[PDB]
RNA sequence: UAGUCGGGUGAUUAGCCAGACUCUAACUUAUUGAACGUAUU
């Protein structure tokens, strides 16, 4: 997960009012660009590439109808019940597969940085960060369980094989610390870091590249 | 009426042309000659038209294949639809998902075509009223709808098999008339003038049965053409029938003077290539065979020309198919000395008889031999009979096959039989690695039978890694989860990242366990030591940066 | 016909009400439930709605023909009760039928068309004028106006 | 253990990654036309985020960095 | 690439030419009856 920065709210959301208007009344052609310009086509919880995506609510409308037409609750996750399937990752598994979960026990990528709650390993599995005690550790565990980050094979295997595809590069970068100057090595690391944004999984590669 | 049927038939419709032909033939001989008519020629051209493509394979003008299959309240499916491919369709899923059920339904549908080809208005197989209907159900009946394609003149042949459960007042009927009509066209045209007939075969789990040629099997003269439709959809190919037919072919080939003088002449003109070099001991009982060739001159002069036996061509075609598809088998023939008739093959350079084959080389050979026999017998007007059209159902194609064999079974089958529509189920990523993504129909792992209209996977399986196919398509870990040694690398990751990325007592103990278990040259230890090297110097660089950052 | 139309009045009303909400237009030629929409992936749930509504209204007496449920798009052929819908979103007779009519008119041009086929061609041309008025103009241009006038006759 | 290749030898598309690796190794490292066309057909066949495309991208990364190191070594002295 | 749409040529249901489309995805059907078109009227 990434720290997502919000922008100006689209005006089409303020046109309708929660309760009187249903979610199906809006057109998604206006919220998708707004989600994309801040997410870049990556999964609000899984860094899944948005080939089959849908608008996701952090708080489901069944038990929180008042949080319907608010851009804070809006997120772009993978999967689509409209296109059918058995999706078990990001938003779809949050709403259906997990069940019986508390909203405040899930980290929000909007205001809360997921870096200090989640750690991504070389093996490809995500674990809570070292030193998490009390509500932080439980919150990270609940996030992992609800979003099925450690779970369905199509995510664990894909992330693992994406991280293991760059490990020779990481070894070759870090093994020549004495050969390169501090400034040259730092700028080369910056060049490597700035262009993994085009890659699929942001933080797993970032965790495999950064300190 | 005649005018409407003529308008439709001149446009390319086959049913209208056959109707016109029948109404002309059953009338007075002024317009009915049973043939040499415009409509009969139209029908036979529609069936027989084709062209050799750029690769040398005969491609019929009007291909025959199954388009859609609908399963309503059939076994575990409340309502399911499939979009069978024109050339190859692969059905994958866990155990108890319905792949065998789909193949069983397709075979039951094809049984009506087979029966009405063999026998006018014949009765095919029917759905079981005891097991086939869904246990839960809502109406206590099941439907199996199929649509077939036979060219632009016959774009749809809808056939539906229906059955009601035991103790139900209202019984549902089957709509099998269009299949009867198409098979009537095939049978009538074939009897008037020989045509190439389609092949319908089912190879289910009932194959791989032990032994071969159990009984003399007085069953109807394997030599005759319509013996290729006998037990063709039973699940287990009649390999005893193939062996009897092969011995029949060998007897016909070696019992013809014209078909024996050719080998006598060649055999005589082989010792000259050998006895001239030396070996004066290979002529005493071998130049005597030259006298046999001389005797063949007086045993002949009745054929003079031709002398090309059809049975010999069939035998050669079947032998070539068997040797090309089966990897281990290099040759196959029949021995008459030791005067029980027995068939011998050559496995890995060793001449072995048919009964000492293993399970995996005998089962695959049985399938290939039965299919080749049926293709040869049903396609007498083709230069390569294996290029005929038909539908073949194979269940668990990787049965008893080593992973080396699974890498080439699909390619060999598609090369030997290019016009056959193969519908296949499998549990293997190795076979899927040789199959295009578009040809795979997968079952969702969390499915209870309410899913409809199966879909192809997302990841391109053809040419992909087997481990990747296991990860993304088979929904299975590449590393077992129930083994404690599998999580050792992740545990090392945790115990290494805990302090600063450096080793300590428990991390060193875990590293020693990994080294002792997996070994020195194992990739697990290589990953562990690369991880250690990366983390130690990452920590060093972090300390270096933090020194100047204060 | 009228009894059949009345017996489906409630089904037609409920199906139309359900379809208008999801931007789907519904028509029925007494045996052909036609649903069309410009929204993708919206027609998938229509058959289930039809089955549940039929069970609610007529019980087990009226059932859908599952083998006759067809999904079509602009990538494939689109015809409603005998009229082809073009990729230009206009009504048509189909290219094959138009070529058949052209061949019939060509046969009439050289006097190789008998009285039965001539009457059939006149009926087909009247049906085409009802369905595709531009086809009549195209045939007038291709086969001259006087030939067409003599073929259709005069009052 | 079983002496079976991960990718099927009888499929032409299974040798594209190794061919790309060789055609990038023999060259100076820059994506010439010969490497570019093979990379493009690999992308078209396997997909945008297939393992093959990620491996090819990683090979490009490591070859570019190795070329950079060689250039730095050459610039250091003669 | 298929497949589909169909403007033109074509003694014309075929062949060809130009253009275009792609929800996992048409398969052209039934009278004398009903309604529609057309003709007598
Ligand atoms: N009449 C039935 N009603 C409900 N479920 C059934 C019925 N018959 C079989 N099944 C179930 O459906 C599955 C049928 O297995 P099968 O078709 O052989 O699948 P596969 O080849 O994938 O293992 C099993 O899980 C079985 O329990």
């Amino acid at each position: 997960m990434r720290e997502l920065a919000r922008l100006e709210r689209p005006e089409i959301l303020d046109q309708y009012i929660a309760g009187q208007n249903d979610w199906m009344e809006i057109d998604q052609s206006a919220v998708w660009p707004k989600l994309t310009e801040m997410q870049g086509g990556f999964c609000a919880y899984c860094e899944c590439r948005l080939n089959r995506c849908h608008i996701e609510h952090f708080r489901p409308r069944g038990k929180f109808p008042a949080l319907t037409f608010i851009w804070n609750n809006l997120f772009g996750s993978c999967g689509d019940s409209r296109k059918s399937g058995g999706w078990s990752r990001c938003g779809i598994y949050k709403d259906n597969g997990a069940g019986a979960y508390n909203a405040d026990d899930l980290i929000k990528p909007d205001e809360e940085n997921p870096d200090d709650y989640l750690l991504f390993l070389t093996t490809g599995e995500v674990v809570p960060a070292i030193g998490l005690t009390g509500r932080a550790l439980k919150k990270a565990q609940e996030t992992i369980r609800v979003f099925n980050l450690n779970g369905d094979i199509k995510l664990f295997g894909s992330r693992r094989t994406a991280v293991q595809a760059i490990m020779p590069n990481v070894e070759y970068l870090y093994t020549l610390l004495e050969e390169f100057d501090e400034d040259d090595w730092n700028e080369m690391l910056r060049d490597e870091l700035e262009k993994i944004e085009s890659d699929e999984y942001k933080t797993a590669l970032k965790h495999a590249w950064t300190f | 009426m005649t005018k409407q049927y003529e308008r439709k038939a001149k446009g390319g419709n086959l049913l209208s042309a056959f109707e016109l032909y029948q109404r002309n033939s059953d009338k007075a001989p002024g317009l009915g000659e049973m043939l040499v008519g415009e409509w009969f020629e139209m029908c036979r051209d529609y069936i027989q038209d084709g062209h050799v493509d750029e690769s040398g394979i005969f491609r019929p003008d009007n291909a025959f294949y199954l388009r859609r299959l609908t399963l309503k309240d059939f076994r575990r499916f409340s309502l399911l639809e499939i979009k069978l491919e024109e050339d190859l369709t692969v059905i994958i899923g866990n155990n108890g998902k319905g792949k065998t059920s789909i193949l069983y339904a397709i075979a039951k549908t094809l049984s009506w075509f087979v029966a009405n080809i063999l026998k006018e208005g014949g009765s095919g197989q029917r759905l079981s009223e005891m097991t086939d209907i869904k246990n839960d159900a809502e109406d206590r009946y099941s439907d199996v709808s199929s649509t077939f394609f036979f060219g632009k003149g016959l774009k749809s042949v809808p056939i539906r098999l229906s059955r009601s459960a035991l103790g139900t007042a209202e019984r549902r009927d089957s709509e099998v008339k269009p299949a009867k009509d198409l098979a009537d066209i095939w049978r009538v045209i074939n009897e008037v003038n020989t045509i190439n007939l389609p092949t319908f075969a089912l190879y289910n789990v009932e194959r791989s049965q032990p032994f071969n040629r159990n009984i003399k099997d007085n069953t109807g003269r394997r030599e005759e053409r319509f013996d290729a439709y006998s037990q063709t959809l039973g699940g287990a190919g009649r390999f005893d029938h193939f062996v009897e037919w092969y011995i029949y072919l060998h007897k016909r080939t070696v019992s013809d003077i014209s078909s024996s003088i050719k080998e006598l002449e060649q055999q005589v003109n082989d010792l000259q290539r050998t006895v001239d070099g030396g070996m004066v001991s290979v002529k005493s009982l071998l130049e005597q065979m030259k006298f046999k060739l001389s005797e063949a001159i007086e045993r002949n002069d009745a054929a003079v020309s031709s002398r090309v036996l059809t049975e010999s061509v069939q035998k050669s075609i079947v032998e070539k198919a068997i040797c090309s598809v089966v990897p281990s088998i290099s040759n196959i023939w029949v021995e008459m000395i030791t005067g029980s008739d027995l068939v011998k093959v050559t496995n890995d350079g060793h001449d072995v008889t048919i009964d000492q084959l293993s399970d995996g080389q005998r089962v695959f050979l049985s399938l290939v031999a039965d299919l080749a026999r049926r293709m040869v017998m049903l396609n007498p007007l083709l230069e390569n009979p294996l290029e005929g059209r038909g539908i073949v159902l194979i269940d668990e194609i990787e049965l008893h096959l080593h992973p080396k064999w699974q890498q080439e079974v699909i390619l060999n089958l598609r090369s030997a039989f290019p016009n056959i529509q193969f519908i296949i189920t499998t549990h293997s990523p190795i076979v899927l690695s040789t199959i295009e993504k578009r040809c795979i129909r997968e079952f969702e792992p969390n499915d209870d039978g309410d899913q409809s209209f199966l879909d192809s996977p997302d990841m391109q399986t053809k040419g992909s890694e087997n481990a990747q196919i296991l990860e993304q398509v088979m929904n299975v870990h590449s590393t077992p989860p129930g083994i404690a040694e599998s999580h050792w690398l992740g545990n090392f990751e945790l115990l290494l990242l805990d302090n600063s990325g450096e080793l300590d007592n428990h991390s060193q103990v875990l590293y020693d366990q990994i080294k002792a278990h997996f070994g020195i040259d194992s990739i697990e230890l290589k990953k562990a030591d690369s991880l250690i090297r990366i983390n130690k110097m990452k920590n060093k660089l972090n300390k270096i940066r933090a020194e100047k950052g204060k | 016909p009228v009894i059949s139309n009345f017996c489906m009045y409630e089904f037609d009303n409920r199906i139309h009400a359900a379809c208008k909400k999801v931007e789907i237009t519904y028509t029925r030629y007494a045996d052909d439930l036609t649903f069309s929409s410009n929204i993708p992936d919206v027609l998938k749930a229509v058959p289930s709605t039809l089955e549940v509504l039929l069970k609610d209204l007529f019980g087990s007496a009226l059932r859908l023909n599952h083998s006759k449920t067809v999904f079509s798009s602009k990538a494939h052929n689109r015809h409603v009760t005998g009229i082809t819908i073009n990729n230009e979103e206009t009504l048509s007779l189909g290219r094959d039928r138009k070529r058949f009519i052209k061949h019939l008119i060509n046969q009439y041009k050289y006097g190789l068309l008998d009285n039965e086929d001539k009457a059939y061609l006149i009926g087909l041309l009247a049906f085409a004028s009802h369905i595709e008025p531009s086809f009549i103009t195209r045939m007038n241009e291709k086969y001259s106006l006087e030939l067409m006038e003599r073929l259709r006759g005069q009052r």
